[PDB]
């Protein structure tokens, strides 16, 4: 079966230097070309770029010209992305993918083959920096917290210290042009219980021991 | 230099067909008989299901197919099945020789109701605004298929500065929420009359306004 494993990936600042690798097994490695594809979370997939099965010609998108460098190893059976200049819209998952066709100097025919499960790459300036926790005050009504300007991933939320799980949802986090995290957390609730039940936010954020309670009310 | 051009969502029940649209230019679809299509699940890497407009790797069911008319290339799924459901993107060789990817498209094999969203806008809290920042959070939920595109408006005005959107995913009732964030400053809050969430869902606009009181 053909394999594709990157790695590599990780959390770099603007302007900085980072090199993914892939290594390929499955098929004989020097005869294909290879390709470096990425995509920023929930986002549409984007070519980067292409080495072919033996030197001639890289080719790449118009996005990384002059910023990233795709090169390979046969010995190893090895492609590498060398990424300089990062921006924080390079964050994204890389993916590796095997062409199709073989003996190619251009990634042309065939399409891309196979894909390995990718790798990620956090463009941020940033550092362990805990949650601040806001409310988001409400027959059905909506409430929930706003998890603000936290880094790195992930926070964990929980409601009435798990007695609540009916109706909650915790959406997924946005990064923000300010290399921070932002997330919220909502409940779907009876308006009639509005003034007598407690309904409490509870923010884990483990990577700075940080965790916040946060009882959110009407008005 | 931008994504080939493919609708946002498509959709059909199981049994019926669907066919999802790629549109170039002469630079890349129109040219070269090069254009791929990719499968891709939640969470999983793209999988190869059509190249050279029409082929087919082995393995792949023959349900799927493709073909081109000058700057339009098509999938055709037939005989739809619930695992058919993913995003689906073509791909293009270009004059340049690159490659281009286009913007995806969310295949839904319909197993419940449409359902329009619900929104609710909250502005920002006093909190926040003691700390001298100011977030409006438009909550999107209920909804299915689960694709919805965002709008916000200051005042009249249309605004896309600060935004950020999260892209649809399961609620525990097993339908369909998503999330927009505008950030801006307290001046910028308190100056304009309104701001308003747009949130647009099968060709439905359902729209909610704050304003500060």
């Amino acid at each position: 079966e053909v394999q594709l494993v990157e790695s590599g990936g990780g959390v770099v600042q603007p302007g900085g230097s980072l090199r993914l690798s892939c290594v390929a097994s499955g098929f004989s490695f020097s005869d294909f070309g290879m390709n470096w594809v990425r995509q920023a979370p929930g986002k549409g997939l984007e070519w980067v770029a292409f080495v072919p099965f033996d030197r001639r010609i890289n080719y790449y998108a118009e996005s990384v010209r002059g910023r990233f460098t795709i090169s390979r190893d046969d010995s190893k059976n090895t492609v590498f992305l060398q990424m300089d200049s990062l921006r924080p819209e390079d964050t994204a998952i890389y993916y590796c993918a095997k062409h199709r066709s073989q003996w190619n100097f251009w990634p042309r025919e065939g399409g891309l083959d196979h894909w390995g499960q990718g790798t990620l790459v956090t463009v941020s300036s940033a550092s362990t920096k805990g949650p601040s926790v806001f409310p988001l005050a409400p027959g059905t009504a909506a409430l929930g917290c706003l998890v603000k300007d936290y880094f790195p991933e992930p926070v964990t939320v929980s409601w009435n210290s798990g007695a609540l799980t009916s109706g909650v949802h915790t959406f997924p986090a946005v990064l923000q042009s300010s290399g921070l995290y932002s997330l919220s957390s909502v409940v779907t609730v009876p308006s009639s219980s509005l003034g007598t039940q407690t309904y409490i936010c509870n923010v884990n954020h483990k990577p700075s021991n940080t965790k916040v309670d946060k009882k959110v009310e009407p008005k | 230099q931008s994504a080939l051009t493919q609708p946002a969502s498509v959709s059909g029940s199981p049994g019926q067909s669907i066919t999802i649209s790629c549109t170039g230019t002469t630079s890349d679809v129109g040219t070269y008989n090069f254009v791929s299509w990719y499968q891709q699940h939640p969470g999983k890497a793209p999988k190869a299901i059509i190249f050279d407009v029409t082929n087919r790797p082995s393995g792949i069911s023959n349900r799927f197919s493709g073909s081109k008319f000058g700057n339009t290339a098509s999938l055709t799924i037939s005989g739809l099945q619930a695992e058919d459901e993913a995003d689906y993107y073509c791909a293009a060789y270009t004059v340049a020789s690159t490659l281009l990817f286009g913007g995806g498209t969310k295949v839904t094999v319909l197993r419940q109701p449409k359902a329009a969203p619900s929104v609710t806008l909250f502005p920002p809290s006093s909190e926040e605004l003691q700390a001298n920042k100011a977030t409006l959070v438009c909550l999107i939920s209920d909804f299915y298929p689960g694709a919805v595109t965002v709008a916000w408006k200051a005042d009249s005005s249309p605004v896309k500065a600060g935004v950020e959107t999260t892209t649809p995913s399961k609620q525990s009732n097993n339908k369909y929420a998503a999330s927009s964030y505008l950030s801006l400053t307290p001046e910028q809050w308190k100056s304009h009359r309104s701001y308003s969430c747009q949130v647009t869902h099968e060709g439905s606009t359902v729209e909610k306004t704050v304003a500060p009181t």
